C-alpha cells in the first residue's frame, strides 16, 4: 500500500522505536503475501494443507526480515550521533538479509546475499535526496 | 555438365530484365526532375 | 449509482468466474457470453438514459461482434473434442 | 586522409586472387601507416582539429601511430596459421581485423565521449569472433562470454552517465568545447557518475578486482599467438581515462583514493602469481597486468607529471608485450602445447632468436632508455609527490619485473630438448620479421622520444 | 490454399488499418476483433494437435482481453460520455485500458499465453503474424498516452524485461527464444510512452524489420537449436554470416543498428530526471543478449552435426524480404540516426 | 585462492543466481490454461489494492 | 567412435620441398612476398619513415620556445624590475569580496 | 507453384487411366527390374531402382560423384559383406532411404503436372522390410532401427497419398540360386537366412499395405515375365475408396508445393538427434563439403556455372 | 516536440517547402552503398556464384534505397527546421521563460594537487 | 621444511614387508618407461609426444576452479583475511601520512623552497 | 597495356583511395570558413592574395 | 574444438536440469503426431 509507504518517511524523522517496528513488518507481510500468492497457482498438492504451509513459509519469513531490519534500524539510530547517514543503515540490510538463510539450512545463500541485501536497502536511504527518483512525470 | 537433367533456370528472361532495367531509369527520371523543379521551387520561395 | 451497483458487479463476478475453473472448457465459453450481456446492459443503459439517438446503434453492433467470437472460439472448442475424446483444461500437450 | 583508405582496403582482399591475398594485404598497408607518421606528428600550441567531428584531432595520441604499425603486423604471425583452411575464409578474417583497425583509428581520432563510446564498443564484436572462432584450446567460450560479461555490465553505466552530463552541462561533443566545466561538489548523487565513468575502464584496464577478463583471453587465445596483439590494442584501449579524468570531473577525486590502492595491490599480488604458472602465454597474459595497473594508479594522481609517464607506457607496453606474445606464437607452432617446462632449450635449435629473446624480455625490466624506463621512472617520481611510502611498494614489483624476464629466459635456457624431435629448421624470413619490426621501432625511440610521450611536453 | 488464404490475410491488414485510421472507440474495438477471427485460420493450417491447442489457449486469453477493453469504453459513457480516442478522463478506466492491451501484447503480467502459442505454429509465415500483430495494441497506446498512470504502467514495463530476461535461459526451441525476446522488447516499448510518446513508433520499425529478418532466414526449416545446427557444414556457410548479423543485433551491440532503439530510449528517459530506471533497463538487456550469446555458437562453432545425408539440390523457398531488410537491420546507425524526425 | 576463486565469485554469483531465478519462471506452472487465469484474478487484485490507483 | 571425426592432419615442411622459404605453397611468389615487399616496409617506414618521427617536424614549439624565452629574459632585466614572473593571468581584477 | 489461380490447376487433363504402380519386394534378387521393364505399354514413366549413385545422377549433371565425396565411406559392396567395428550397415540405409524419398518426391511430382503412369521400383513403404531383416542377426544396433522410426513418423506423414497400385512378388526359397545364376560377383556369398527373413518379414508388411485401401496384387514365378497378364490386370482392377482419392483443391495442391523442392521435402530427413554411425565429425566433413564445391558440378548456383554454360552474365 | 499545426496524407507538407533539399549528400551516398549491399547478399542466401559479378538486378537496389532515402531525408530536413522553428517563436512570444545572464568573474574554490 | 637432520639414511624397515613394495615401484615405472622408448628411437617420428602427467600437470592449476571449492569452508574465510585485509590495511597507512602533509601546508608551512615539479 | 588490367587490377584501388581521402578531408575547410580572416591571433590584412588561410 | 559431448549438453530439452521438470519430453522433429487411438469411430444401431 501506498499510504503504508508513506509512513515510512516520517517515523524516522524523530526518535520513535516501538512503532517503527511495526511499519516494517506491515510492507514486509504484505509483500511476503504477494509473493506467495503466486506460489498457490503454481499446482499446490493438498488444498489448504500444504498451501497453508507453503504461505506459511513464505510470510513469516518475509515479515521476520522486516522486523529484523525494523529493529536493527533502531539500534543504529540511539547508538552513535548524526541519524541520516548511508553506512547507519547499511548494516540493517546486511542484519535482514542474514535471515535468508535461515529458511534453508545452508547458510551460504544468506551470506552472499548480506552484501546485496545491504547495499540495495542503503540505497533507499540515500534515496532521500532529490537526485534520486523511480518514476517521473515531465 | 552443360546442366544436365533439365536446368531450372538458363536466364533469357527479358521480361523481368526489362522491367528491373526499364523501371529503374523511370526512377532516375523522376528523381531528377522532381529535383530540378524543387531547385526553382527553393529560389522562387526564398 | 443505483442500477450501476448491480451490473457492475455482474461483470466483476462474471470476470472471477472466467479466470476460475473446474476441469469444463464450455463453462467459459458460456461465462464469454455472459461477459458481452453484462456489456450489452451496460452500455444500454448510458445511451437510453442519456438521449443519445446516435449511439444506439453501437450496441447493435456490438451484439454482433459478441456472437463472432462466440462461435469462432466455440469452433475451435468441437476441434478438442475432435482430437481428444472429452473437453478438459488438464488435458494439454504445449510446454 | 584517414576516412576510405582502410576503407579501400576492405575491397582489396575480396578482388585479388587466390595465389596473392597475403602480398596485397600487408602492402597496401605499410604505404598507409608512412603516411600517418607523415602527418599526424605535426602539432601547434594546442590541439589542432584536422576535420569536422566524424574524426577529429589528436591532443596526446602518438598511440594512433601504433595501431597503424600493427596494421600489418597482425598479418605478419598469423602466417603458418589459416595455411591450410579455405581461401573464401582467409578474405572474410583478414577483413575482420581491417575492420578492428578501422575503429581503432576512429576511436583515438574522435575527440567525443559519445561517438568515441559506441566505436569503442564496436571493437568487442569483431574480437568476439575472433576469439571464439579460431581457437586452437577447448572451453575458448568462455573466454567469450566473460569478455562480453565484464565489459558491457562496467560500459553500459556510460549511456546513463555521459547523457545525464550533457543535459545538465551544454554537451560533451567537441571536448574542446568542454571548458564551461563546474567543479564537482561531492554529493551523494555525484558518487555514482564518477564510478559509472570509471568501472567501464576498470575492466579493459585490469585493477586486481575484476582482473579476470585478460588472462582467460589469452589462454584461450583468438589464434595462438597472433591476434592477441588486437587484445594488447584492447588494453591500450582504456585512453578515455586520460579524458575522462582531466576534463569531466577535476575536484573530486576522493574517491579515487581507494581505486588506487586497489590498483596497489593489483601490482604485488598480480605478479607473484606471474611466478609458478605453467603456460607460456599466461606468464604474459599477469605480467601485462602489472604494466598496465602502473597507468591506473598514474591517472588518479591527476599529476603533470603522471601523465607524461602514463602516455609513454601505453607506447611502451603496445610494443614489448605484443612483441612478448610473438616469441610465445614462434613456440607454439612447433610444440602445439605452451607448456613452459616441456619447450626447454634455446641456442642449441635457435641461436638467432635467442637474442631476440632478450630484447624483448629485458625491455619488461628499465634497460637503457628505452621507453619502458621513461615510462616508468616518471610514474614512480609521480607517486612520491602523491605519499613517501609508494616507494617501499613499488620496489617490491621493481624485483618481480627482474622475476618477469630472467625467469622466462633461464627456463628456456636450460640446454636440454631431449623429447623434442620436431623444432628442426630454425626460422622463416617472416618469423624473425616479427622480431625486428616490434623492437627496432623501440630502438629508434632511444635517441628521441619526444613524439611519444606528449601531452604538452 | 488458393485467394481465400491472401483475402483473410489482406482482412489483418485491412483490420490494423481500421486500428489506424480511426476517432470512434468502437470503431478500435472492431478492429481488433476482426484480428481474432482472422489470425486463428493460420494459427491452425496443417491439421494439428498443437494447432488447435495454441489456437484455443490464444483466443481465450485474447477474448478476455477485448472485453476487459471494452469495459474501459463503457466507463468512458459512465463518466464524460464522449466517445473520441483522446484520454479516458478516469483514474478507473485507465486501469482497466492498460491492462487489457497488456493482455494482446507481450507484457509481463499476461505473458504465459506467449510462448506455448509461438510453439503451436505450424510454419514461419504465421509466426510473423504475432510481431506483426503487436502494432494494433501499440497504435491505440499511442493516441491516449496522456492520463494514464505510471505505477501501473512502468511497472508492467520493468518486470517484463526481468521475467523476459530469465523467460529464455532454461529453453533450446527456437520459436521459444524469439516468444521471450517479445516479452523483452515491449519493455522498451511501453517505458517511452511517458517520457514523450514520440520514438514508440521507431521502436516498432527496428523490432518489427529485425524480426521478420530472422523467421525468412528460418525459411530452412529449424525449430530448435540442435536443428539449426545442422547448417553450418551440411547446408550453405554465408547463410550462418548473415543470421549473425541478426542474432548479436536483437541484443545492444552499438556497430548494429538494433542498438538504435536502447539509443533513444536511455535519451529521452534521462532527460526528465530519472536515472535509477534506465540503469535497470540496459543491465536486463544483457540477459537478452545472454539468449543470442549461446545462439551464436551453434553459426560460429562447428558444434559436429554432421549427418550422413548431403544436400545437393540447391534451397528455394519463398524469401521475399530476405535479402532487403538485413541490409537496414545490420546497418542503419550510421546512415540515419535523424530518422526519428522523419518517422515521428 | 584470490585470482581464481573469490575474486571471480562476485559475478559467477549472479549467474548462478540468474540460471536458478530463471527456472521459478520457465518451468513453472507446467501447461494447464486453469494455473495462468488464477494468476491473472491476484494482478487484478494487486493493482486494486497493493498498488492503488484508485 | 564417431566414425567420422578421426583424420588427424600433421603436415611441417619449412624445409622440406622448398628448400628456402618464408611460406608454403609457390615458391616463386614466395620470395616476391616474405623477402621483397615485407622488406620496403621495413626500409622505408623505417628509415625515410625516421626522418619524421623526431627529425625536423617543428613538433609543439621545442625549439620555437628557446629564441622566445631569450629574448624576454634579456628585456624584462635590462628594462623591467622583475624577473620574468610575478604575477600570473591577473593585474588587479576583481576581487571576491 | 504459387500463382495457380490462372490455368495450371492439380487434377486438370490429369488422374484419369494414370496412376502411381509399386514394384516392390523382390526378396534379394534383381527380380523386380524384369517386371517393370515389362510393365512400359501402360505406364508412361518407369524409373530404376534408388542406389548410392541416384543422389548424383538426379538434380546435378549427368555423371555420377565420387565415393568419397557424394557419400562418406558408403559403399554397396561393403553391405555384400557386413562386418562389425565402425563398418557401414546403418548409414548406408539412411542415404538408401534419402535417395528413395527423393525419386518418390521427383515421381509424385512427375504425376501432378503432366499426368502419367508412373512405375517405381521399390518405394519407401517397402524400406523397413529391407531394414528389419538386416536386425535380426547381429549387424544393426537397437537405438538405430528407433531413429529410423523417428524419420519414418515424419516424412511419410507428409505425403497423405501412399499409393495406387501394389505388386507383390512372393519367389521360393531356393532364390539364391537364381542370384548365383545372375552375373554379379558382388551379390553373391550373402547369407541365406537374411534372403528368408527378408521374404518372412515382408509376408507380415504386405497385409497392412493391402489394408491401406490400395489395389494390392500378388504374383508368382510361373505368372513372371508376362507383359500381357499383368497389363490386363491393372486396366481391369479399378481402385475404389482409397486414400489416393482426395480433393483437388486443398490436399493436392500442398501435395505438389512440399514436393516442388527436393530440399524442403529432405529438411526433415535430417535429424538432430546424434548417432555416432550417422557421421557426426565435423572435421573431416569441413574437408568433404569443400571438395564439393572445388568440384565442377553445381558448386555456384542452381542452374547456370562457369566453364558449363552461361549465356549472359544478367 | 509532437505534432500541432500539421496534418497527414502525403508526407511532405508542400505548404513549408521553403528550405532546398539534399543535393549529391554523403548520407544519401551511405544508404547508395546500403543499396548495393542488399545487392550483395541477394547473391548469397539465393546461391548466385560472386557477388560483384553476377545478375544485373542490382541497378533496382541502388535506385529503390536511393528515392525512398530522398524523401526520408526530405522529411528529415522538413521536421528539424519545424521543431527548431517552433522552439525560436515560443522564445519570441513569451520573453519572460528564458532569461538572460551576462558579464561574470565569480570566485570559485581551487584544487590541490 | 625439514625439522631434524637431512632425510637420506634415517628411518627405514630391515628388509621386511617394505621389499615386496620397492619392487612394485619398478614394475611401474618400467611401464611407463617402456612405452615411452618405442615411442622414441624411430626415425620416422617428427613431434614432440604427449606424456598424459604434464597434460594432468597443467590441468590441475588451469582448470579445477569450480569443481573444486564447493564446501566454503571457514578456512576460506581465513584466506578471505589475507584477501581482503592488506587493502584495507593501507587505508589507514596512506590516509595518516596524507593528514599529516595537508595539515603541515596550511598552518606550519612545510612546502620546499625549489619545488617546480608537479 | 593490356596483361597489367588484369594481373593489377586490385593494385591501384588503395593508393587511388588514399587520393580519394586527400581530396575529401581538402573540401572540408570550405565548410569551415567563420573567422578565416577575423579573430585576432594571426589576422594581417592580406592584399596580393585573397583568403591567407585555408 | 566442440565435439559430440559439447552437443549432447546443450541438448533440445531444457538447457539447464531442473528438480521439477523432469517428465516434460522434447517435441518431435517436425509436425507432432495426436493421440488417434481411442476414439467414438462409427456409432452402432440396434
Amino acid at each position: 500500500a501506498k499510504t503504508v509507504l508513506r509512513q515510512y518517511w516520517d517515523i524516522p524523522e524523530g526518535t520513535e522505536c516501538h512503532r517503527k517496528t511495526y511499519a516494517t513488518t506491515s510492507i514486509g507481510g504484505a509483500a511476503g503475501l504477494v509473493v506467495s500468492a503466486y506460489s498457490v497457482a503454481l499446482k499446490t498438492p493438498t488444498s489448504f494443507l500444504e498451501g497453508v504451509a507453503r504461505t506459511g513459509r513464505y510470510t513469516f519469513t518475509a515479515a521476520a526480515i522486516g522486523a529484523i531490519f525494523g529493529l536493527t534500524s533502531c539500534i543504529s539510530a540511539q547508538v552513535r550521533e548524526k541519524p541520516d547517514d548511508p553506512l547507519n543503515y547499511l548494516i540493517g540490510g546486511c542484519a535482514g538479509g542474514l535471515i535468508l538463510g535461515a529458511r534453508t539450512r545452508s547458510y551460504g545463500i544468506g551470506a552472499a546475499a548480506c552484501a546485496y541485501m545491504g547495499l540495495t536497502a542503503a540505497l533507499v536511504k540515500m534515496g532521500q535526496l532529490e537526485g534520486w527518483q523511480v518514476f517521473a512525470e515531465p | 555438365k552443360f546442366y544436365i537433367q533439365e536446368p531450372p533456370h538458363g536466364s533469357p528472361n527479358w521480361l523481368k530484365v526489362g522491367l528491373t532495367l526499364g523501371t529503374s531509369v523511370f526512377l532516375w527520371i523522376y528523381l531528377i526532375k522532381q529535383h530540378n523543379e524543387d531547385v526553382l521551387e527553393y529560389k522562387r520561395r526564398n | 449509482s443505483m442500477v450501476y451497483m448491480n451490473i457492475m458487479m455482474a461483470f466483476t463476478v462474471s470476470l472471477v468466474g472466467l479466470l476460475m475453473y473446474r476441469s469444463h472448457l464450455m463453462s467459459s465459453l458460456l461465462c464469454l457470453e455472459g461477459m458481452m450481456l453484462s456489456l450489452f446492459v451496460m452500455a444500454a443503459l448510458t445511451i437510453l438514459n442519456s438521449h443519445f439517438t446516435l449511439a444506439s446503434m453501437m450496441p447493435i453492433i456490438l451484439l454482433v461482434f459478441a456472437a463472432c467470437e462466440a462461435a469462432l472460439g466455440l469452433s475451435l472448442l468441437v476441434m478438442v473434442s475432435n482430437t481428444y475424446g472429452t473437453d478438459y483444461v488438464q488435458n494439454l500437450n504445449l510446454l | 586522409k584517414y576516412i576510405i583508405p582502410t576503407i579501400m582496403l576492405m575491397p582489396l582482399t575480396w578482388l585479388s586472387k587466390n595465389n596473392m591475398i597475403w602480398v596485397n594485404s600487408t602492402a597496401h598497408s605499410l604505404l598507409i601507416s608512412f603516411t600517418s607518421l607523415l602527418l599526424m606528428n605535426q602539432f601547434g600550441d594546442n590541439s589542432l582539429n584536422f576535420s569536422l567531428l566524424f574524426f577529429s584531432d589528436s591532443l596526446s595520441t602518438p598511440l594512433l601511430i601504433l595501431t597503424m604499425w600493427l596494421l600489418p603486423l597482425m598479418l605478419m604471425a598469423s602466417q603458418h596459421h589459416l595455411s591450410k583452411e579455405n581461401l573464401t575464409r582467409k578474405k572474410l578474417f583478414i577483413t575482420m581485423l581491417i575492420s578492428l583497425q578501422l575503429f581503432l583509428i576512429m576511436t583515438f581520432t574522435a575527440m567525443e565521449l559519445i561517438l568515441f563510446y559506441i566505436l569503442f564498443e564496436a571493437t568487442l564484436v569483431p574480437t568476439l569472433i575472433i576469439i571464439t572462432r579460431w581457437g586452437n584450446q577447448t572451453e575458448r567460450l568462455n573466454a567469450g562470454l566473460y569478455f562480453l560479461f565484464y565489459t558491457l555490465a562496467g560500459s553500459l553505466p556510460l549511456l546513463v552517465a555521459l547523457i545525464y552530463i550533457q543535459n545538465t552541462v551544454g554537451s560533451l561533443n567537441f571536448l574542446m568545447l568542454q571548458y564551461w566545466v563546474q567543479p564537482v561538489h561531492n554529493s551523494w548523487s555525484n558518487v555514482f557518475m564518477w564510478l559509472a565513468c570509471m568501472m567501464a575502464f576498470m575492466v579493459k584496464m585490469p585493477l586486481y578486482g575484476l582482473h579476470l577478463w585478460l588472462p582467460k583471453a589469452h589462454v584461450e587465445a583468438p589464434i595462438a599467438g597472433s591476434m592477441v596483439l588486437a587484445a594488447v590494442l584492447l588494453k591500450l584501449g582504456g585512453y578515455g581515462m586520460l579524458r575522462i579524468t582531466l576534463i569531466l570531473n577535476p575536484m573530486t577525486d576522493f574517491m579515487a583514493y581507494p581505486f588506487i590502492m586497489l590498483s596497489l595491490w593489483g601490482m604485488i599480488m598480480t605478479s607473484s602469481i606471474c611466478l609458478r604458472q605453467t603456460d607460456l602465454k599466461s606468464l604474459i597474459a599477469y605480467s601485462s597486468v602489472s604494466h598496465m595497473a602502473l597507468v591506473i594508479v598514474a591517472i588518479l594522481i591527476q599529476t603533470p607529471w603522471s601523465y607524461m609517464g602514463a602516455t609513454a607506457l601505453m607506447i611502451a607496453h603496445g610494443l614489448t608485450s605484443s612483441m612478448l606474445f610473438c616469441l610465445a606464437n614462434s613456440n607454439y607452432e612447433r610444440i602445439h602445447s605452451r607448456t613452459m617446462i616441456l619447450a626447454r632449450g634455446l641456442q642449441t635449435l635457435l641461436p638467432l632468436m635467442a637474442t631476440w629473446w632478450l630484447l624483448a624480455s629485458l625491455t619488461n625490466l628499465a634497460l637503457p632508455p628505452t621507453i619502458n624506463l621513461i615510462g616508468e621512472l616518471f610514474v614512480v617520481m609521480s607517486t612520491f609527490s602523491w605519499s613517501n611510502i609508494t616507494i617501499i611498494l613499488m620496489g617490491v614489483n621493481m624485483v618481480i619485473t627482474a622475476l618477469y624476464s630472467l625467469y622466462m629466459l633461464i627456463m628456456t635456457q636450460r640446454g636440454k630438448y631431449t623429447y623434442h624431435i620436431n623444432n628442426i629448421s630454425p626460422s622463416f624470413t617472416r618469423e624473425n620479421a616479427l622480431m625486428s619490426l616490434h623492437i627496432l621501432p623501440l630502438l629508434l625511440l632511444t635517441l628521441n622520444p619526444k613524439i611519444i610521450l606528449g601531452p604538452l611536453y | 490454399n488458393p485467394i481465400i488464404f491472401i483475402i483473410i490475410l489482406l482482412t489483418i491488414m485491412l483490420g490494423t488499418i481500421i486500428v489506424m485510421i480511426s476517432s470512434h472507440w468502437l470503431l478500435v474495438w472492431i478492429g481488433f476483433e476482426m484480428n481474432m477471427l482472422a489470425i486463428i485460420p493460420i494459427m491452425m493450417k496443417n491439421h494439428n494437435p498443437r494447432a488447435t491447442e495454441a489456437s484455443t489457449k490464444y483466443f481465450l486469453t485474447q477474448s478476455t482481453a477485448s472485453m476487459l477493453l471494452m469495459m474501459a469504453v463503457i466507463i468512458n459513457l459512465m463518466f464524460s460520455g464522449q466517445w473520441t480516442v483522446m484520454k479516458l478522463f478516469n483514474p478507473m478506466a485507465s486501469m482497466l485500458m492498460t491492462m487489457a492491451l497488456a493482455m494482446k501484447l507481450g507484457m509481463a503480467p499476461f505473458h504465459f499465453w506467449v510462448p506455448e502459442v509461438t510453439q503451436g505454429i505450424p510454419l514461419s509465415s504465421g509466426l510473423i503474424l504475432l510481431t506483426w500483430q503487436k502494432l494494433a495494441p501499440m497504435s491505440v497506446l499511442y493516441q491516449i498516452f496522456p492520463s494514464i498512470n505510471l505505477n501501473l504502467i512502468l511497472t508492467l514495463s520493468v518486470l517484463s524485461i526481468l521475467i523476459g530476461g530469465w523467460g529464455g535461459l532454461n529453453q533450446t526451441q527456437l520459436r521459444k527464444i524469439m516468444a521471450y525476446s517479445s516479452i523483452a522488447h515491449m519493455g522498451w516499448m511501453t517505458a517511452v510512452l511517458p517520457y514523450n510518446p514520440t520514438m514508440t513508433l521507431l521502436n516498432l520499425i527496428i523490432y518489427i524489420i529485425m524480426t521478420s529478418t530472422m523467421f525468412t532466414m528460418f525459411m530452412a526449416n529449424s525449430t530448435t537449436t540442435t536443428l539449426s545446427l545442422s547448417h553450418t557444414w551440411n547446408k550453405t556457410p554465408i547463410m550462418t554470416v548473415l543470421i549473425l548479423a541478426t542474432l548479436l543485433s536483437m541484443g545492444g551491440l552499438p556497430p548494429l543498428s538494433g542498438f538504435m532503439p536502447k539509443w533513444m530510449i536511455i535519451q529521452e528517459m534521462t532527460k526528465n530526471n530519472s536515472i535509477i530506471l534506465p540503469t535497470f533497463m540496459a543491465i536486463t538487456a544483457l540477459l537478452n543478449l545472454y539468449f543470442y550469446m549461446r545462439l551464436t555458437y551453434s553459426t560460429t562453432l562447428t558444434m559436429f552435426p554432421s549427418t550422413n545425408n548431403m544436400k545437393m539440390k540447391w534451397q528455394f523457398p519463398l524469401m521475399k524480404k530476405m535479402t532487403f531488410l538485413p541490409t537496414m537491420v545490420v546497418l542503419s546507425t550510421m546512415m540515419l540516426p535523424l530518422t526519428p524526425m522523419l518517422s515521428v | 585462492l584470490l585470482d581464481l576463486i573469490w575474486l571471480e565469485a562476485i559475478l559467477p554469483k549472479t549467474i548462478s543466481l540468474a540460471q536458478m531465478k530463471a527456472s521459478t519462471l520457465v518451468t513453472n506452472q507446467k501447461g494447464l490454461i486453469k494455473l495462468y487465469f488464477l494468476s491473472f484474478l491476484i494482478t487484478i487484485l494487486i493493482s486494486m489494492i497493493l498498488f492503488n490507483f484508485h | 567412435r564417431w566414425q567420422e571425426d578421426p583424420e588427424p592432419e600433421d603436415e611441417n615442411l619449412y624445409e622440406k620441398n622448398p628448400d628456402s622459404h618464408g611460406y608454403d605453397k609457390d615458391p616463386a611468389v614466395d620470395i616476391w612476398n616474405m623477402r621483397v615487399v615485407f622488406f620496403f616496409g621495413f626500409s622505408i617506414v623505417l628509415v625515410l619513415g625516421s626522418t619524421f618521427v623526431a627529425y625536423l617536424p617543428d613538433y609543439r614549439m621545442q625549439e620555437w620556445a628557446r629564441r622566445e624565452a631569450e629574448r624576454l629574459v634579456k628585456y624584462r632585466e635590462a628594462h623591467g624590475l622583475p624577473i620574468m614572473e610575478s604575477n600570473c593571468f591577473d593585474p588587479s581584477k576583481i576581487q571576491l569580496p | 507453384p504459387l500463382a495457380y489461380i490462372l490455368g495450371e490447376k492439380a487434377t486438370k487433363k490429369m488422374t484419369e487411366k494414370s496412376k502411381l504402380i509399386t514394384v516392390d519386394g523382390n526378396i534379394c534378387s534383381g527380380k523386380s527390374k524384369l517386371a517393370k521393364e515389362i510393365a512400359e505399354k501402360l505406364g508412361l514413366k518407369h524409373f530404376p531402382e534408388a542406389g548410392i549413385h541416384y543422389v548424383d545422377s538426379t538434380t546435378g549433371d549427368g555423371k555420377p560423384l565420387p565415393v568419397q565425396f557424394s557419400g562418406n565411406c558408403s559403399l554397396e559392396k561393403f553391405y555384400d559383406d557386413p562386418k562389425s567395428n565402425d563398418g557401414n550397415s546403418y548409414r548406408l540405409q539412411a542415404w538408401l532411404y534419402a535417395s528413395r524419398l527423393l525419386q518418390y518426391a521427383d515421381a509424385l511430382e512427375h504425376l501432378l503436372s503432366t499426368g502419367q503412369g508412373v512405375v517405381l521400383e521399390r518405394s519407401i513403404y517397402s524400406d523397413f522390410v529391407f531394414l528389419e531383416a538386416m536386425y535380426r542377426q547381429g549387424f544393426i544396433r537397437k537405438q538405430c532401427v528407433d531413429h529410423y522410426n523417428q524419420v519414418k513418423k515424419v516424412t511419410i506423414c507428409e505425403y497423405l497419398p501412399p499409393h495406387v497400385v501394389v505388386y507383390v512378388d512372393v519367389p521360393v526359397p531356393e532364390v539364391q540360386s537364381r542370384i548365383q545364376k545372375k552375373g554379379n560377383p558382388h551379390e553373391m556369398k550373402i547369407t541365406s537366412a537374411y534372403l528368408q527373413d527378408i521374404e518372412n518379414a515382408y509376408k507380415g508388411t504386405f497385409l497392412p499395405e493391402m489394408s491401406e485401401k490400395c489395389e494390392v496384387l500378388q504374383y508368382s514365378a510361373w505368372e513372371a515375365q508376362d507383359a500381357e497378364k499383368v497389363v490386363e490386370d491393372i486396366e481391369y482392377l479399378k481402385y475404389d475408396k482409397g486414400p489416393w482419392l482426395d480433393q483437388n483443391d486443398r490436399n493436392l495442391h500442398k501435395l505438389r508445393m512440399l514436393v516442388q523442392d527436393k530440399l524442403e521435402v529432405l529438411n526433415y530427413t535430417s535429424i538432430p538427434v546424434f548417432l555416432p554411425e550417422v557421421t557426426v565429425g565435423a572435421h573431416q566433413s569441413d574437408q568433404v563439403f569443400q571438395e564439393f564445391t572445388e568440384l565442377p558440378g553445381r558448386k555456384y548456383r542452381a542452374g547456370y556455372n562457369e566453364d558449363v554454360g552461361d549465356k549472359w552474365i544478367w | 516536440g509532437r505534432q500541432g499545426r500539421a496534418t497527414f496524407q502525403f508526407l511532405p507538407d508542400e505548404a513549408r517547402s521553403l528550405p532546398p533539399p539534399k543535393l549529391t549528400d554523403p548520407r544519401l551516398a551511405f544508404v547508395g552503398f546500403l543499396g548495393y549491399c542488399s545487392g550483395l547478399i541477394d547473391n548469397a542466401i539465393r546461391r548466385r556464384p560472386v557477388l560483384l559479378a553476377g545478375l544485373h538486378r542490382q541497378l533496382l537496389y541502388i535506385t529503390s534505397f536511393v528515392f525512398v532515402g530522398y524523401y526520408l531525408l526530405k522529411r528529415q530536413d522538413y521536421m528539424y527546421a519545424v521543431r527548431d522553428h517552433d522552439m525560436f517563436s515560443y522564445i519570441k512570444s513569451h520573453x519572460x521563460x528564458x532569461x538572460x545572464x551576462x558579464x561574470x568573474x565569480x570566485x570559485x574554490x581551487x584544487x590541490x594537487x | 621444511s625439514s625439522l631434524p637432520t637431512t632425510l637420506d639414511p634415517a628411518e627405514y624397515d630391515i628388509s621386511s614387508e617394505t621389499r615386496k613394495a620397492q619392487a612394485e615401484r619398478l614394475a611401474i615405472r618400467s611401464r611407463l618407461k617402456r612405452e615411452y622408448q618405442l615411442q622414441y628411437y624411430d626415425p620416422s617420428r617428427r613431434g614432440v609426444i604427449e606424456d598424459p602427467a604434464l597434460v594432468r600437470w597443467t590441468y590441475a592449476r588451469s582448470a579445477n576452479i569450480y569443481p573444486n571449492f564447493r564446501p566454503n569452508t571457514k578456512t576460506s574465510l581465513l584466506g578471505a583475511l589475507f584477501g581482503i585485509g592488506p587493502l584495507v590495511f593501507w587505508y589507514y597507512v596512506f590516509k595518516t601520512d596524507r593528514d599529516r602533509k595537508e595539515k603541515l601546508i596550511q598552518e606550519g608551512k612545510l612546502d620546499r623552497t625549489f619545488n617546480i615539479s608537479y | 597495356l593490356l596483361q597489367v588490367v588484369r594481373d593489377h587490377w586490385v593494385h591501384v584501388l588503395v593508393p587511388m583511395g588514399f587520393v580519394f581521402g586527400y581530396y575529401l578531408d581538402r573540401k572540408n575547410d570550405e565548410k569551415l570558413t567563420a573567422f578565416r580572416n577575423k579573430s585576432l591571433l594571426y589576422k594581417r590584412e592580406l592584399k596580393p592574395n585573397e583568403e591567407v588561410t585555408w | 574444438q566442440p565435439d559430440v559431448e559439447w552437443a549432447e549438453q546443450y541438448g533440445g530439452a531444457v538447457m539447464y536440469p531442473t528438480k521439477e521438470t523432469a517428465h516434460w519430453k522434447p517435441p518431435p522433429w517436425n509436425d507432432v503426431d495426436p493421440p488417434k487411438d481411442t476414439l467414438v469411430s462409427n456409432l452402432t444401431l440396434n
